[PDB]
């Protein structure tokens, strides 16, 4: 089980990430065999480390000890752009806290946010808000939006088709 | 515009009375704005005395209510300051202005020159 | 008695012409109401007629120069200047015009 | 002698961070001596003091004293007025500082429509309307003061609310205007008040001052081409005139003519420091076989007896 | 033995946290032994004249505590600069550095006809405003849709009095890539940039109509006679683009006496300008004829069109 | 096949008037070079000549709405529309102009 | 401007050969923009085919290049390209194109109308 600091998964160029999996192998008999793209790792520890992030280095992340149950597909998005809605989870279940937050380029400032249900303006704030919502329900997929204040110009960020399993 | 003409101010004698007057120039005073007798004790600060308003609505300085009185004339478009009963500290230059409100809050851009009355 | 007693800061000044001078008008009350303070800031030149500056203490009066700046907030309250000009140098006034009477402080002239 | 008070403080390091302790060094100097008890206030209130750990270098008479005060790092970064304030003889002496940070907390834009000398001169029923942009649809009510300086009672006004299309709410407001006050030039004010608001945002207007000056007129017309014999076209000439607003109509055959079928160049000015406006607009057949007399007309203040020049024209 | 310790304050924000034009960075080295003490500061590594700063060694007994302070201006610090005071002590060397605690638009010209038809020299500016600079690369690419190799372009800088640095750029080009509408991009390169920007026009598009070209003349007044204005008209064309110009007695005449209004479009499709001129009196004693000429595309045969209108 | 194969998401999709509809397609390595993407878009006309949709992935020809929304990343790009037309039924195509030969996608067809 | 004539669709045996002709209205094709032949499969890809542009600098596929030739005639204004040795799955959809130049990256303005091939 991937233990993701910061679990925020969508970066721009350059950056770095604590990589983790499974705290079941706490006291660690076996190493890692962590697979970028499937190519087998060298990590000795069962953590993994990236520091200054490369768009090549992306894309599909497993890991294991040496038990048949191999860890997910994981993937990666390395950017860079202007505009950029940040998210932590995707394929969330049923009653879980929702995390819901835009970013700026270099971490810059950004005015007059509005968060769009699916095209329908459905929360402003005159700057950013970290959304929470803390228990999921049915009618809360979609594909989500973002509008503000760049440098005085004006764009929109990336809309995400966000799915829900339900149970 | 509105101008100004101070009228009334010299050497005056203590414990008596004095009208005052200040012409003004350009205006049918009944209309609207207060209208104002404000003091300066030279050397000293600064006094306001007395208002009316255009409909005639009043006020005067608590310090000095009890002692003067002011009057005026809309067809003659010039108002007055029946001041009675004089005192040696009122030896001091005299504006008389217009009120400006807003919000009840009033101020007075325009001034007069000034008049210094100095008992003796 | 009971009025908001001014305190003009500081008393008088000599400067040189373009200096950057700050000026404070301190009070004792509070007249903040409706998040609005009611007080203007005044000059009188020698031997002339007096002359509003600015209008509740953030508005101006027409036909100035944009070089002044005034500010403050509960009972401080302060007027800053840029840039001094020989033409500017006589004594300044400020007056409170929130609750009747109507309150006036001692001036201050500033020297070249 | 009274002394002067200056401030000297710490500074951020090369990674620009915020020291973890500041030390708030008061520099005073410059007074013919006496009893000096500084006081430190954050936010007007006397703060304590044994974090105050003052200085008092004299150089013969001239007393260069210090007095540094020590915050933590969010102290400062509390965002709070911190006060260096000696008392000097008697007197007092004081400094001021706070978190300087960032600017523009809001820039709400707002507008104000001065109507047209049609609506004075000509149908001289004026109706004024303030026009408020960027409303936040939000729970709390707006209080708008419609106001004056001459202190006379009102009539009543509008209220517009609607949610805008690119998702804000918007309210302007619209009230009836008398002539004369504003041909004497009254000034009129309406207000904002608002829970969101640490301000507010106030706009006041009167009648626009300066000289006065009367324009000069004249009007042209097409001469036909062979491809057009039906179809001309009109253009109507002013200059020189202060003060520059004007309401500009058009006349023929007792119609007040339409609107979209002219249109009319902009205000400019002249070296001579007057301005300059032109317009223009088509003919077509049957209206001359009609009638001939038109008037591009226009309605200026120094214009007189009736606010207004006119120039009847014809065919030819 | 004691080792110094040095420190760094400068000035302060008021109040309100706002700006004086000069700020004042006062480093301190307190705490030490005196000795062998000589001070330097590195702006930027850069050392400049010896009358900038100012210091006052505090020697006390056994002990001494040296301040020394540096007045720049505020634009210096806007300028966002790092600067280093130091000290050489016995060799051990210790010291401190602190600097301070952006957009970028272009433009594009499009030149007059007459610099194409007449004067017939083109020569295109691209223009970038903005330029809030950095210590990298300005890396500019003129290049060519047709991609044929270029020639080479001007390159200048100007420090604006309201702070900021420029450059823009002006490039040759040949007159019947126009006449055919070749396309041509500038581009400026920065890598501070998470994405860059490009720009391009060209020869206008559409079909092609030649105006109603006329001008006309005024009457006098009752009040002075000897100083008169006459305008000229245009409508009723595409494209928009088109050098006017005026004429008399072989002079080019001068520009900033004659008024021109902008290109609109007429609400028949076509467009639609005015212009204006001023005449005095001395000129009609002299001559007549003062030509008001345009340069359309459509013209004949030459881009010619002008009414040679006069008085009387 | 040593190069980069193209591949869209979804093939097809039946739709209605003023709908918000996307696609995309996928390659296989990243050739996003310089902060470049050498990408462009493609429209066939079913019995008819073809049509460049968007040159260097972002920017439209002269002569089209603005209707229309082309973004993605690194292999991943995908092509919005905002609100659908009656003109709007034809094929589309995304096809790749870095390194040679260039390669295509499948084709996509919208239907009601 | 510019308009597009292709020319040549019909029915021939494999492994055979044939040639091709393409007509321009309205350019002297010697001076910029380069002149290409492409293909479409009906009902499965597309292709790029080969490149040459006006200073005669040529490209093809390398897949393909080895029996298949082009050739130009910009006086007539009209270049043309011989095929040899075709097999059965040449059976496409042919297209004619001008690049447009973009930083070492190319470009159609121009689509053909496109004319079909069947060969067995
Ligand atoms: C959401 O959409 C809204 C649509 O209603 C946007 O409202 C628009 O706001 C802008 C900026 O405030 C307006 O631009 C002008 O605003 C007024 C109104 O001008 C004219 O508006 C109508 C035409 O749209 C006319 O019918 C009216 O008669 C009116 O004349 C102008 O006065 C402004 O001028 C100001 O700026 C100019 C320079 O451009 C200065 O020279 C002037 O001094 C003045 O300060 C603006 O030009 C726009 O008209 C308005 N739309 C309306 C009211 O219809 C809203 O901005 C948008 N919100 C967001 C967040 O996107
Ligand atoms: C510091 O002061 C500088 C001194 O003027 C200013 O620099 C200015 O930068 C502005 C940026 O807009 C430029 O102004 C114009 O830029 C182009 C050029 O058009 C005109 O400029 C020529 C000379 O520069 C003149 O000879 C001609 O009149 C020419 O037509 C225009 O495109 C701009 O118009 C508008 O451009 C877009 C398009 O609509 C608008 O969105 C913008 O709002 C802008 O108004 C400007 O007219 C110019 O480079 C320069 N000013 C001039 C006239 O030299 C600047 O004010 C200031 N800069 C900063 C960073 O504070
Ligand atoms: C967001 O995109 C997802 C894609 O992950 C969409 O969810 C998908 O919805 C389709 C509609 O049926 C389904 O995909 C296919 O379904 C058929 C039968 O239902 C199945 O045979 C295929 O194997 C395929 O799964 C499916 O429900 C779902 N796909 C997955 C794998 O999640 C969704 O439409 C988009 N919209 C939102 C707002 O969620
Ligand atoms: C990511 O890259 C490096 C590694 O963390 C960061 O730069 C600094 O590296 C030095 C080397 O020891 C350390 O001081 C810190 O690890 C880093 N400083 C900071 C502020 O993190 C770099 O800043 C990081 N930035 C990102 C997210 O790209
Ligand atoms: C001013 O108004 C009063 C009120 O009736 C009138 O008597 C007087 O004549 C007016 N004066 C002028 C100058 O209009
Ligand atoms: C890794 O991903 C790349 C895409 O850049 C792909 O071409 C390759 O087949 C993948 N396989 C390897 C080498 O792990
Ligand atoms: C192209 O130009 C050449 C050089 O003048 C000329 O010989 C040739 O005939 C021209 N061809 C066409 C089609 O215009």
């Amino acid at each position: 089980k991937v233990s993701l600091n910061p679990p925020w998964n969508r970066i721009f160029k350059g950056e770095n990430v604590t990589l983790t999996c499974n705290g079941n192998n706490f006291f660690e008999v076996s190493s890692t065999k962590w697979f970028h793209n499937g190519s087998l790792s060298e990590e000795t520890n069962s953590s993994l480390n990236i520091v200054n992030a490369k768009f090549e280095d992306s894309g599909e992340y497993k890991c294991q000890h040496q038990q048949v149950n191999e860890s997910e597909p994981v993937y990666l998005e390395v950017f860079s752009d202007w505009l950029l809605l940040q998210a932590s989870a995707e394929v969330v279940m049923e009653g879980q806290p929702l995390f819901l937050r835009c970013h700026g380029w270099r971490n810059w400032d950004v005015y007059k946010v509005i968060y769009y249900k699916d095209g329908e303006a459905l929360k402003y704030w005159y700057e950013n808000h970290n959304i929470s919502i803390t228990n999921a329900t049915v009618e809360d997929s979609g594909t989500y939006y973002c509008t503000g204040k760049v440098c005085q110009l004006d764009y929109e960020s990336e809309p995400l088709n966000i799915t829900v399993i339900k149970a | 515009e509105v101008q100004l003409v101070e009228s009334g101010g010299g050497l005056v004698q203590p414990d008596g009375s004095l009208r005052l007057s200040c012409a003004v120039s350009g205006y049918n005073i009944t209309s609207g704005y207060s209208w104002n007798w404000i003091r300066q004790t030279p050397g000293k600060g600064l006094e306001w005395v007395a208002s009316v308003t255009y409909d005639g609505s009043t006020n005067y300085n608590p310090s000095v209510k009890g002692r003067i009185t002011i009057s005026r004339d809309g067809s003659k478009n010039t108002f007055y300051l029946q001041m009675n009963s004089l005192r040696a500290e009122d030896t001091a230059v005299y504006y008389c202005a217009k009120g400006n409100n807003y919000f009840g809050h009033w101020h007075f851009a325009v001034w007069g020159q000034g008049t210094l009355v100095t008992v003796s | 008695g009971s009025d908001i007693q001014l305190t003009q800061s500081p008393s008088s000044l000599s400067a040189s012409v373009g200096d950057r001078v700050t000026i404070t008008c301190r009070a004792s009350k509070s007249v903040d109401s409706d998040g609005d303070s009611y007080m203007n800031w005044y000059q009188q030149k020698p031997g002339r007629a007096p002359k509003l500056l600015i209008y509740a203490a953030s508005y101006l009066e027409s036909g100035v120069p944009s070089r002044f700046s005034g500010s403050g907030s509960g009972t401080h309250f302060t007027l800053t200047i840029s840039s001094l000009q020989p033409e500017d140098f006589a004594t300044y006034y400020c007056q409170q015009s929130h609750e009747d009477p109507y309150t006036f402080g001692q001036g201050t002239k500033v020297e070249i | 002698t009274p002394p002067t008070v200056k401030i000297l403080q710490s500074s951020c390091d090369g990674g620009g961070h915020f020291p973890p302790t500041i030390q708030l060094l008061c520099l005073v100097s410059g007074y013919t001596p006496g009893t000096i008890n500084i006081t430190w206030l954050e936010d007007g209130q006397v703060m304590d003091v044994d974090l105050s750990t003052a200085s008092t270098t004299q150089e013969g008479e001239l007393a260069s004293t210090q007095s540094e005060l020590t915050l933590s790092q969010k102290h400062w970064l509390s965002d709070r007025t911190y006060t260096c304030q000696v008392t000097y003889q008697g007197h007092t002496f004081e400094d001021s500082t706070k978190k300087c940070a960032d600017s523009n907390p809001r820039c709400v834009s707002a507008y104000l429509s001065r109507p047209s000398p049609f609506d004075l001169f000509i149908r001289k029923s004026p109706t004024i309307t303030c026009l408020v942009v960027d409303l936040a649809p939000s729970k709390g009510t707006v209080n708008l003061t419609w106001s004056r300086a001459s202190g006379k009672p009102v009539n009543h006004s509008t209220r517009k609310e609607e949610k805008q299309r690119n998702g804000t709410l918007t309210v302007t407001s619209t009230l009836p205007v008398g002539t004369r006050d504003w041909i004497e030039g009254e000034t009129y004010q309406c207000r904002v008040t608002h829970p969101h608001l640490p301000r507010a945002l106030m706009r006041s207007t009167t009648k626009t001052s300066g000289p006065r000056a009367a324009p000069e007129v004249y009007a042209f017309a097409t001469p036909e081409w062979p491809g057009s014999r039906d179809k001309r076209t009109l253009a109507c000439l002013i200059q020189n005139f202060m003060p520059e607003d004007i309401s500009v109509q058009w006349l023929h055959n007792e119609v007040q003519l339409p609107d979209a079928r002219h249109s009319t160049t902009q205000p400019r000015k002249t070296k001579g420091s007057g301005f300059f406006v032109f317009s223009r607009l088509e003919v077509t057949r049957a209206e001359w076989e009609q009638k001939d007399e038109f008037i591009c007309r226009a309605v200026h203040e120094a214009a007189s007896p009736s606010q207004t020049v006119q120039r009847a024209v014809s065919v030819n």
